[PDB]
């Protein structure tokens, strides 16, 4: 088990449903940083459009993995965010700046088809 | 039975009513008017090529020929019968045949099909 | 009842199946057939949207596509639904919805849409 | 008498089998490859388009749709009716009209007519 | 039984005629006009290239041959055979063989072939 | 739960982890099926690269599943098959035939560009 | 001593005359094939214009050669069937597909030599 | 007796059997197969050019052959023998020499060597 | 019964095997011109490869079925003459001149295109 | 096992060496001159990819360079191994991997790879 991901031409999809804790990041986050290495990518498309609920812990990761992986060498664009997480849980109580952010999946992997040239 | 038609060639809706002279129509005075927005129907054809006859509700049908008027547009009668329109009361556009009023729908929103 | 709604928009002919779950309907097969050499019909649609939970009609409702390509020129079932397709207990060319299968069927008898 | 037809304007051949539904009929069979090589006939069309009805055996009408592939080019069974593909379980490309039928097997040989 | 030929490749209408040279078959004289008014054949041809012979029937052959002439148009016998045409007690257009029979036929219709 | 389905450019991109049971693959057919309606999509990538050994009658219901598709309106490519599954269950008298399997999913869509988009 | 076979610009055309049982059929299957391999070929022509009666024992050794040399490297053809022979052909039943037979040795030719090196 | 050798020019690989028929020998059934995902080639060969004779392998070697389309797709025959398949009990693309199978097995995958 | 003809184009061709007596030849003889009247031709091509020896009143019936053919028309090519037939034997009365030899079948044609039908 | 290895492209004929590492192995160069006058022989690749290691016979395996160029044009020594040339107790073109040893093996025939 665990979290998937899948290489794209010269570019990094990965699907995200309904993970549990900080616990679940972590397991998430060293199987994202580790075949990014394997991988020669330059996006990494974060697709989490199916979740219901995000926990504050988890806060400090996926509002902190975008500070993980531009120091590792790939654009991140955080795309599918539903509107229940949104509102109050990437409230103004974090530094959510510089991120990228997109709606759908097909707009989102056209925003980093113009990052690779075309 | 409370079924009768309904379509989609991509702009319009061509419709077809085979042979119910009642006051069932009481189901395609509804249920066409709420496919108008279900999806952007700008034509719509009715095909009333079988059907004989029309006893007592055209006022049910000139309605229905007047509501998506006033809701997209271009209600078009096809294929009167010498039987069906012996008295008329009571404009609307209609055509002759159901293959030319397909090319007339393309003709009022710029279309025309070559090759 | 007495009633499947056939006729030609195009070259091509338009038929529309509703709820019909019925294996009495075998004149689905007979009655179209009769009106498909009646004019010149080189290709035709099925568009059966919602017929959901369809025993063994297949001895008929695949035969019968059989024969249209031994009458005339290809056939093209149109959307079928979820639980349709898995009824599979044992080709022929299938499609989306009617308004991309009859695009495709002009891309056969080498027409398109223009402007 | 027993005998149907043979000419031909030399790249097709045309056939004409009106109505005689018996297998003692075997000459359309027989004397149908004897023609094949008395010219250089080139794919044929069979137009059954009155024969009602073969009911148990089709195997020398369709069988010998086999025969003139081996022997020539292919052949058409141009126009069949409807009771005849009522339920044919037992491929071999067909036409509907004897002017269509020439068209699509003319662009088999690489010609048409056009001016 | 009752039945001598007929056919539809094109707008030319042609017929053949197998050996059966009687005055019984004054239907041969009406076949070629009942199926000639109906569908629309400028062009007509014989082809009679197996008949030997006829005995007292040009009456209800080529007398009657101009008769298609206030029909539609040309009548063309298609190689009426040696011993055929010996003396005769009796103009129209004829031709030699079918293959170049027909060659002359789309030349009246003002249309050609291409390779 | 359950094993998802991302639009991407008219395309499905179908990723699967370690299912080696059918009665959880006829639990998840249906999510092929139930979103090919909703999104008019023209061709499925199944990736089955992370799935290590299959069982026989999955293969005679996953060997279907391209019937599925192929019979819904709209093609399918089963990208990077595992050398162990075609030489311990496909030499099994099952009937693989006309089915357009890639080798990664790079030239999957490299393919798939070559059923929509000239 | 044998069925006369010679040889054409990157062809071979092969003809018959008349047989004897199947004891000439074996020796014939054993002539061909290691004549296309004793020199190099890409296409068969086999005349069988003057035969008018073939034994089911027999058929299938025009039905080896017209396959086993499919396999061996080169397009067959078997130009100008009897119409006698053609009926106890399929009256037996064999399909003869991707044979493309024609009606005489000259216009046997004409497709051969267009199809494979034009 | 090892192993059998196998290296690329970069879009195929080459591979050679000398006489290895017996069925333990899987090796090259196996580490063949292993390569395919090593480095991804999409043509392949095999060059049993110099191998007399196939008794105990029938199937399996061509079965393998068939199952290389799910990853690679389709590998090429190279060179069978007269007494390979003189005779067999019973599809597979071939060529007759390395010669000629590598220059149209890069045709299959558009490339070219032109001075 | 052995010696074939398998006209191609106008241009007829003679495969001859290994022969015993001259009693073959007259029954052969006639057949070659037998065939230039059904047919029309341009030039017969003998192929005489096959022979090693040759009886005396054979070369007199070779030597003249290259006049009897040059008087319906067509021109004659006697092609592929092996060492030990040509070295010694056809040192005998003939008169051979006008008569094309060539080398193999192949290029025997080319040698007769090249002069006549093209 | 009468053997080394073999192979045949299309005009630099190549050859593979497996591990076979040992003085009783000179058919590796027995086995290669008999191929040089069995056809032309340009330029031919070693290929000794798989092989560690080998110490006891370089007089073999490097003087034969100078062995096939005075009998047809050179060879090129393609991919020695790591810790197989550290062994250097005591020239040729030669180059590391197989799929670029034709990149300039096809250049000195005037070939070169388009498209």
């Amino acid at each position: 088990m665990g979290i998937p991901i899948l290489k794209l031409g010269e570019c990094l999809l990965i699907s995200i449903q309904s993970e549990l804790d900080d616990h679940t990041a972590v397991e998430f986050q060293e199987d994202l940083l580790a075949k990014i290495h394997e991988t020669s990518a330059r996006g990494v498309v974060i697709d989490i459009t199916s979740i219901d609920f995000i926990d504050s812990f988890i806060a400090k990761i996926l509002g902190d993995v975008v500070s993980m992986s531009k120091l590792m060498g790939a654009k991140v664009v955080v795309t599918g965010i539903q509107p229940a997480v949104a509102i109050t849980l990437i409230e103004l109580g974090i530094t959510f700046s510089g991120v990228l952010s997109a709606m759908d999946l097909e707009s989102g992997l056209e925003k980093l088809k113009q990052e690779l040239g075309e | 039975s409370a079924l009768q038609e309904l379509s989609a060639p991509l702009l319009p809706i061509f419709e077809k009513i085979s042979v119910m002279p009642l006051i069932g129509t009481i189901d395609t005075e509804r249920a066409k008017l709420i496919i108008e927005n279900l999806l952007i129907g700008v034509v719509k054809n009715r095909s009333e090529v079988v059907l004989i006859d029309i006893t007592g509700v055209p006022v049910v049908d000139t309605m229905v020929a007047h509501h998506i008027i006033q809701a997209s547009e271009a209600v078009r009668l096809v294929g009167c019968q010498a039987m069906l329109v012996g008295i008329r009361p009571e404009q609307i556009i209609t055509t002759n045949t159901m293959k030319k009023g397909m090319e007339r729908a393309l003709a009022l929103t710029n279309r025309e099909i070559v090759e």
